[PDB]
DNA sequence: GCTAATACCGTGGCCGGGAGTGGCACACACCTATATATATGTGGCTGGGCCGGGCA
DNA sequence: TGCCCGGCCCAGCCACATATATATAGGTGTGTGCCACTCCCGGCCACGGTATTAGC
């Protein structure tokens, strides 16, 4: 029973940057007549432009061989993506390229003790597994 | 049985717990086994060397080794208790050279380590503390 | 120079028979349980003594 | 500042393996062989496609 609801609606798609997006998995958009941005709450302003003027074929929908129930939602008005204290961000931007990795740690001790536990030890059992 | 032979002839120490360890033979039927198979062997015609193997188990320096290699001598030629088999009268004996020193392992972890009961080391630790006299190398 | 006809080869599914596998029977071999001295060992419970913590 | 209660540790003690013989006996497990059931393999039957030769 899929039933459109308006599909008048009008949405616009944002690609956000990664730090602003996974904080939002509110701000005020200023509307500036050809240039808008964006005041966040404190906290940045941000210019989004405009990506895609014309914009068809495109629209959004929702969902509550098998059949599902489906509803639409509203026809795309405009492909945008958001644009960025910036020395800060920019400073997180070249720290992301330190990551590493945990070297193969070297046990120091008077390897009898180790390769005592490799062979023979004199110690069986003390754990249950593939016993039956 | 056949691995505990060739360890036998190869002047080898390997401790009946230890392939027992490795393989679930009974021992029972294990020490039939190998009364017979040693019959074969004669039909077709030593605890010392345990000491270094120990000493690795806990990693002990040469001279504690050495040392329990003139205590576990000593103690063979002293008698009284004789052995009641000889891995007792060798965890004894490293527990004896190694309180002798300073480097601390007590009695649950070389009793853990080893397999050895504490009763049974400080029992022999009673007696071998009772013939501490002759038992000094230097 | 152009047209028409005939034969042979290859795959896939099903059924039957054998074979394998499982079960049953029989025989043989193991494998338990009890007493005796010996020692010596090891692991788990029993009783007593000592130590630690809290409240008025 | 003093008194009472609970828990833990140490010293110890009992039971079961190791080795010796022997009888009892009576049980259990394992192996082999045969026969029956299931699975696999082989055999049979059906259907479709491609190439070559001869005559007027």
């Amino acid at each position: 029973d899929l039933d459109l609801e308006r599909s008048n609606r009008q949405v616009w798609l944002v690609r956000l940057p990664m730090f602003l997006a996974e904080k939002w998995r509110l701000g005020k958009i200023r509307i500036n007549k050809s240039k808008i941005t964006l005041l966040l709450n404190e906290p940045h302003e941000y210019d989004l432009e405009l990506t895609k003027k014309v914009v068809e074929n495109e629209y959004v929908f929702t969902e509550q061989t098998i059949p599902k129930k489906t509803a639409i939602v509203g026809t795309v008005c405009h492909e945008c993506q958001v644009m960025p204290y910036h020395k800060i961000v920019e400073q997180r931007r070249n720290i992301v390229k330190l990551n590493n990795k945990e070297r193969i740690t070297t046990l120091d001790e008077t390897v009898g003790v180790t390769m005592s536990h490799t062979g023979m030890s004199m110690r069986s059992d003390n754990s249950n597994f593939l016993k039956v | 049985a056949s691995i505990l032979i060739g360890c036998r002839r190869a002047e080898v120490a390997r401790t009946f717990k230890e392939i027992q360890s490795l393989i679930h033979v009974k021992t029972k039927e294990f020490g039939k086994t190998l009364n017979i198979m040693k019959n074969i062997l004669r039909g077709k015609s030593q605890n010392l060397t345990y000491i270094p193997r120990f000493c690795s188990h806990l990693g002990l320096p040469m001279q504690v080794t050495t040392s329990a290699e003139y205590t576990a001598k000593k103690c063979k030629e002293i008698k009284e208790i004789a052995g009641k088999s000889p891995i007792t009268i060798a965890v004894v004996s490293i527990y004896l050279n190694i309180l002798l020193f300073q480097i601390p392992i007590t009695a649950a972890k070389v009793g853990q380590t080893l397999q050895v009961t504490e009763g049974t080391i400080k029992s022999g630790y009673k007696i071998l503390y009772e013939h501490r006299d002759k038992l000094v190398d230097p």
